[PDB]
């Protein structure tokens, strides 16, 4: 019906510069270019790269859902 | 916590539980012993925290149960230290262990016994004992071998294993390789089990080959040796050890032996003109005869020529002189007999009276 | 049995055939057995067909008038032949000396098929290549590596590179060998979004849409 | 580069693998072939994550002004 049955939940951007590749835009546009409804981005222990998120979530049509990734104790 | 103990029945354990203590023990407690009074029996406990070691010492005067954890390189110090004879009386004070010897006072700092790390308990799987000689010559034939610092972390250690009556020993580099196997006198099931380098150097060093026979347990993650009264347990790095049926040379057709101080006194003597690196020592067979050369850049060369018993093909081969003085360090006999294959394959040398341990270096390419 | 070469060439054709409208000038081979220098080398000069090349010349000082006297391909043909025939070629990039090489034989027109026919061909630059990857694998490059000496070596040319590429050659193929080892359906739960959820999800939704002017989940 | 290892040195950790790209729908809906209430889940996780975050506001603190307005 709605169509998309996945979308990537686990996902870090080169804002969690212990890991990561690929620039916010570029990595919005693939999922796009895909055909997804949404996208998570789980950037390691930080938020850094959100507003680039919300606007490249509002150019896509993509809704942004917020998480960080954490090493525990 | 008191007990009093004689100094004579302290020291050879004292002595043998300092052995491990060494690296860095970062966990200052570790530089410490454990100590669990209970019965007539003192406990002690030597450890890098992979491995433990213990001993008894039996309390003939009075004694009370307790525990606590004293510093042990000065402990064994100030025992070693008195005199034979000398009576040492422990009593715990509170937050310090007293140690008392007739007159003189000395007074220890306190961390709890329970503070000391406890390994898990585990089973045993295979059980022996042996006679103290066949451990010593066992190990004894073989450490030269072992890996230093490997990436190939399994081969820092020693593979044992058993098979109805046999038990034989390897420890490799990745270049050279020493094996021994003894009987052990009883049917065995099979087991493989690698102890870490330091664990055998300290296992080494307890057998003195006496009389007490050796019994050891093997379990699923340990292993536990009890001589008499003293124990020692390890881990075992676990797996997948290569092997080394695939390495041995198959069927040497060509036999070379000679006398072994002889063939060891002119390699050595080869060995100090040859690279700082590659250790390159070059070899020429002939009819009867054995020739040992060494070179350096300068021009620097060692030769030697003699007479080797040999039936078999001219030939030249090099390897790395230091690995090749080890072996024959090893090897403590009247002959050794050299079987081989060609100038670039590994080589198998014996005993000439023995097959019971076998030696295969690899060869170089100079 | 291992057969050393190195030749110095009348230059190059950097375009089509590398050989075509060239000719061979020098032969400095040096012969190796059981890593040992016999001292059994193959050095001769040749007829040069041709012009030296300036850059070949600037190497290491080779005149036209010199190699007019000495024989030619012809001449040394079974020589060269038997010298190298059932041995190890140990070659610096085997496809530009290998190609000179057959090139003169079917000059001679004995028919003489290419030498990886009766010969194994060994590049040394390609092992150098596989042991050091993305290295300058040069013999100079190698030369200063493994500690040698290029300059106080009286033979120049050919025969000074042969000896040379013989010890890295060695140096490579030493020291020592490695050990042969290495070696149904059933439930589970789905969560179900609470209507709460779903409010918030259409709301979030409404916002991308009305500001962004489209919407996925719903394209 | 961040972590300080040289491309050839061996005590480089390996920790990742290949396959960590940016697969499609349909690729990931045949990796798990086996679970497809684990696509299914996901679908349904994204609709439960609604956040509306603080976009395009202000927030001055204050000052000791007395009884006085902040402007006189």
């Amino acid at each position: 019906m709605s169509e998309p049955r996945f979308v990537h939940l686990r996902v870090h951007s080169d804002y969690s510069m212990i890991d990561g590749l690929a620039k916010t835009a570029p990595l919005v546009k693939k999922a796009a270019a895909l055909g997804m409804p949404a996208l998570a981005i789980t950037d390691f222990t930080n938020l850094c790269g959100l507003v680039k998120f919300y606007g490249a979530g509002h150019g896509a049509g993509i809704k942004p859902i917020v998480g960080a990734d954490f090493n525990v104790q | 916590m008191k007990f009093t103990v004689e100094r004579e029945h302290l020291l050879k354990p004292l002595q043998q539980v300092s052995g491990p203590l060494g690296g860095r023990p970062t966990l200052p407690i570790l530089g410490n012993l454990l100590l669990q009074v209970a019965d007539g029996t003192l406990s002690l406990t030597g450890t890098d925290l992979e491995m433990e070691m213990v001993a008894r010492v039996a309390l003939v005067q009075p004694h009370e149960p307790g525990a606590t954890t004293v510093p042990a390189r000065k402990f064994f110090d100030i025992c070693r230290g008195l005199p034979e004879g000398a009576e040492i009386a422990v009593q715990l004070e509170g937050e310090r262990m007293l140690v008392r010897s007739g007159r003189s006072r000395f007074s220890l700092s306190t961390l709890p016994a329970a503070d000391f790390p406890n390994l898990d308990d585990w089973q045993s799987e295979v059980e022996f004992t042996l006679p103290q000689a066949t451990m010593k010559r066992l190990i004894e034939a073989t450490q030269f071998s072992m890996a230093h610092q490997d990436v190939r972390y399994y081969l820092n250690g020693m593979l044992f294993e058993t098979e109805g009556e046999e038990l034989r020993t390897v420890a490799t580099d990745g270049h050279r390789l020493a094996v021994c196997s003894m009987p052990i006198g009883q049917s065995l099931p099979s087991h493989s089990v690698i102890v870490p380098r330091k664990g055998v150097i300290e296992l080494m060093r307890m057998l003195d080959g006496g009389d007490n026979p050796l019994r050891v347990q093997i379990g699923s993650n340990n292993i536990r040796a009890h001589v008499g009264d003293f124990i020692f347990t390890s881990k075992l790095v676990d797996g997948r050890f290569p092997d080394y049926r695939r390495v041995l040379p198959k069927n040497p057709d060509k036999h070379l032996e000679a006398g072994c101080d002889l063939l060891k006194q002119a390699f050595a003597r080869a060995a100090i003109l040859s690279n700082e690196k590659f250790r390159g020592v070059r070899l020429y067979v002939s009819e009867n005869q054995l020739k040992i050369t060494a070179n350096n850049p300068e021009q620097e060369e060692a030769e030697e020529i003699l007479d080797v018993t040999y039936s078999g093909a001219e030939m030249e081969i090099g390897f790395n002189v230091s690995y090749v003085l080890d072996v024959l360090n090893a090897l403590k006999c009247e002959n050794v007999r050299m079987m081989l294959t060609d100038s670039v394959s590994s080589v198998q040398i014996e005993d000439a009276a023995s097959q019971s341990a076998a030696y295969v270096v690899m060869p170089m390419r100079l | 049995r291992q057969i050393v070469l190195d030749t110095e060439t009348t230059g190059m054709n950097q375009i089509g055939a590398h050989y075509e409208g060239h000719k061979i000038i020098e032969i400095g081979a040096v012969e190796v057995v059981n890593r040992r220098l016999t001292g059994n080398n193959f050095h001769v000069y040749l007829k040069p067909d041709r012009l030296v090349d300036p850059e070949a010349f600037g190497v290491h000082g080779i005149a036209d008038e010199f190699l007019l006297d000495k024989p030619t391909f012809a001449e040394v043909a079974d020589e060269f032949m038997d010298y190298i025939r059932g041995a190890e070629l140990v070659i610096h990039n085997a496809a530009f000396d290998i190609g000179f090489m057959d090139y003169e034989f079917s000059l001679l027109k004995r028919d003489i098929p290419k030498t990886n026919t009766f010969c194994k061909v060994t590049d040394s630059l390609a092992v150098a290549r596989k042991m050091f990857p993305g290295k300058r694998n040069s013999l100079d490059a190698l030369c200063a590596r493994y500690e040698i000496d290029n300059s106080k070596r009286t033979l120049h040319g050919a025969l000074l590179d042969a000896q040379i590429l013989a010890e890295v050659y060695l140096a490579m193929t030493g020291g020592q060998l490695s050990l042969p080892l290495a070696m149904q359906a059933s439930k589970l739960r789905v969560v179900f979004a609470t209507d709460e959820e779903i409010a918030a999800h259409e709301a979030r939704l409404d916002l991308v849409q009305k500001k962004g002017g489209s919407c996925l989940w719903r394209a | 580069i961040h972590d300080g290892f040289t491309l050839d040195d061996p005590k480089r950790p390996r920790n990742y693998s290949p396959q960590q790209y940016m697969r499609s729908e349909e690729e990931m809906c045949e990796l798990f072939a086996d679970i497809p209430e684990a696509l299914a889940n996901t679908v349904e996780i994204a609709k439960r994550c609604n956040v509306t975050v603080r976009l395009g506001e202000y927030f001055l603190p204050q000052f000791p002004t007395g009884d006085m307005s902040t402007e006189d």
